[PDB]
């Protein structure tokens, strides 16, 4: 028989998912993130070992289509846990169910629809919160701040007043020419996108759709500036 | 706005003259060039402090570790304080302290978590106090997503934009240096509604934190030529999609 | 290039006398042309990078 | 390496420099191409040219001789750009390089009055035939 088209790039199989499993739980950096074949190859690199075939099974779930969130076989269910902390070879970084179900909602939209063209579009909403009852930020609100001002400072650190500083000036430099090579004008962006996800990644509850339009006053905030600038 | 500026010169006497003509283009360019050599300097100048006056600061171990951790109440107290210092000297370059009453909470609960702003304050109970989510810190260092610099740009003419392709002990990793900005620009945030609620009353505070949207009329008469850290300001999006 | 040049001769079931310098090749290894802006960005920055 | 030109000028980062395509010269060199036995156009003889029908160790050989003018025209081509951009702006260094074309207009009351390596006068193909 001839092995070789199952498996013989496994190297860009593996590479591939895991790049786009990583767009996807761990929203990584920008990319041109598709391709449909690689979409199945997927499926057939999982169709080689037990501790893919578990979670080949639950992704399979989605092709149910319907929005239920599959019974919790506890000991399992962890056990497979660890099988994908394993196969996403990640430093034990507290990969968790919350992700988990995350890519759940994921494929949730993936398949579902035969768009044939471009949905270059987030779908930044999961219906598999916990609960669609969806509440708003108000009454979180106050539910948070009760128990705010109810606890105690874990430790009572301001006493009088001090500044920190140093003075190496020779030492700075030798520092700043370590640092000079450094696109920072890109570098930073990934950040700052980060700092955007957070959002969501905060808000998997309930959550209140609107964000755009106060991140566009966030970026007016240069506006301002200028006009500030301009009087 | 050609500006064929056009030029003559005169024998004494007025024998005959001479005439000859320029364009901007190539002096306006250089001076573009300069402005943004200059200013990326000062900002890579000032990380530099900022870095280097945390590093004073004796940590046994590098960043990450810390927040990895859970059992401090020192460290991470006195990283934000230090934050909101060099902020408040970034503006008022002549004051140093604020007076006491600072106190921060450590949050480390998802039902104490709040979305959006990761640093809350309750200014006067008496006295001031803050809180902190050190999870949500942590996730917001999942540093993983990071990865090589992309080069894009976009509006380009020709080398009448590329021309600068012919205009001429924590030894660690630029990345790991990178991620402090995210810090940086968080706590500066924070910074912000920290201020207005400092100059003006409770309510308002509130509806800054419903809205950061109508803070652009009391954020006036209040940036002399402080500038702040937004100075690639193409901070924009996929707009239509949002369909309602 | 010789492959391209035999897959475009045949190509003419045409006996009349052709005055057509096929300069062209479909085989450039992409999809589609680029401007050459692009390049004249890509190898001016590796080139500024030379020593 | 670079489309169209085989050489090309940075003319100050800090001080002027040079790079140059030596696979492509070579490519140049693949004198193979080179065969005498041709024959030149004409027309009109009996008017034009049946009057001038009636009229008359390193001993190295031609081929290669006649190959220099190749290096000559290229190195011709690239000062002109050089010259072009060391008198006067990168913006026209932007242009001259996006097409050679309008030159011509700066090259106007800047050539030396002297002629130089374009005799003779056609240097054409088809052109209508660009069947877009």
């Amino acid at each position: 028989a001839q092995p070789s088209e199952e498996l013989i790039n496994m190297r860009r199989y593996r590479n591939a998912a895991r790049k786009l499993i990583h767009h996807y739980s761990l929203n990584s950096t920008s990319s041109t993130e598709y391709k449909i074949s690689d979409v199945v190859m997927t499926m057939i690199f999982l169709l080689r070992s037990e501790k893919y075939h578990s979670l080949f099974k639950l992704l399979e779930t989605t092709f149910d289509d319907y929005t239920c969130r599959p019974q919790m076989t506890q000991v399992q269910t962890d056990t497979l846990l660890d099988a994908v902390r394993s196969l996403l070879e990640m430093p034990s970084t507290t990969i968790d169910l919350t992700t988990v179900d995350i890519m759940r909602s994921s494929f949730a939209r993936c398949f579902n629809s035969p768009i044939m063209r471009y949905a270059k579009i987030v779908l930044l909403q999961n219906v598999a919160l916990q609960r669609d009852k969806r509440t708003t930020l108000e009454e979180l609100l106050i539910e948070r701040g009760e128990k705010i001002q109810m606890l105690q400072p874990q430790q009572y650190i301001n006493s009088g007043t001090e500044i920190p500083f140093c003075d190496d000036a020779e030492f700075l430099n030798r520092l700043l020419k370590h640092i000079d090579p450094y696109p920072l004008s890109r570098m930073y962006y990934n950040a700052a996108n980060t700092m955007f996800y957070t959002t969501m990644e905060n808000y998997a509850v309930s959550n209140c759709k609107f964000n755009i339009e106060d991140y566009n006053n966030i970026f007016k905030v240069m506006e301002n500036i200028r006009k500030h600038s301009n009087k | 706005k050609c500006n064929k500026v056009r030029t003559v010169t005169e024998i004494v006497n007025s024998d005959e003259k001479i005439q000859k003509t320029y364009e901007l283009a190539e002096f306006d360019l250089k001076n573009l060039s300069s402005l943004e050599s200059y200013e990326t300097l000062k900002i890579k100048l000032a990380l530099s402090k900022y870095m280097a006056m945390l590093s004073t600061l004796e940590m046994t171990q590098p960043l990450l570790e810390i927040f990895r951790n859970k059992a401090d109440t020192r460290q991470i107290a006195a990283v934000v304080f230090s934050t909101l210092a060099f902020i408040h000297n970034r503006f008022h370059p002549l004051v140093t302290n604020f007076t006491n009453k600072m106190e921060f909470v450590v949050t480390e609960t998802n039902d104490t978590s709040i979305p959006g702003e990761p640093i809350l304050f309750t200014e006067n109970e008496g006295v001031l106090l803050c809180s902190v989510d050190r999870p949500s810190i942590v996730k917001m260092l999942s540093r993983e997503f990071d990865t090589e610099a992309l080069v894009n740009f976009e509006n380009d003419n020709c080398n009448v934009r590329i021309a600068k392709t012919f205009g001429a002990d924590f030894s660690i990793t630029e990345v790991e240096a990178t991620q402090y900005l995210t810090l940086l620009l968080t706590v500066e945030h924070a910074y912000l509604h920290y201020y207005i609620f400092k100059n003006y009353g409770v309510f308002e505070y509130c509806k800054s934190l419903t809205d950061h949207s109508l803070f652009t009329n009391k954020l006036r008469s209040t940036m002399s030529t402080k500038t702040s850290n937004l100075l690639l300001s193409k901070f924009k999006f996929t707009i239509e999609d949002f369909d309602k």
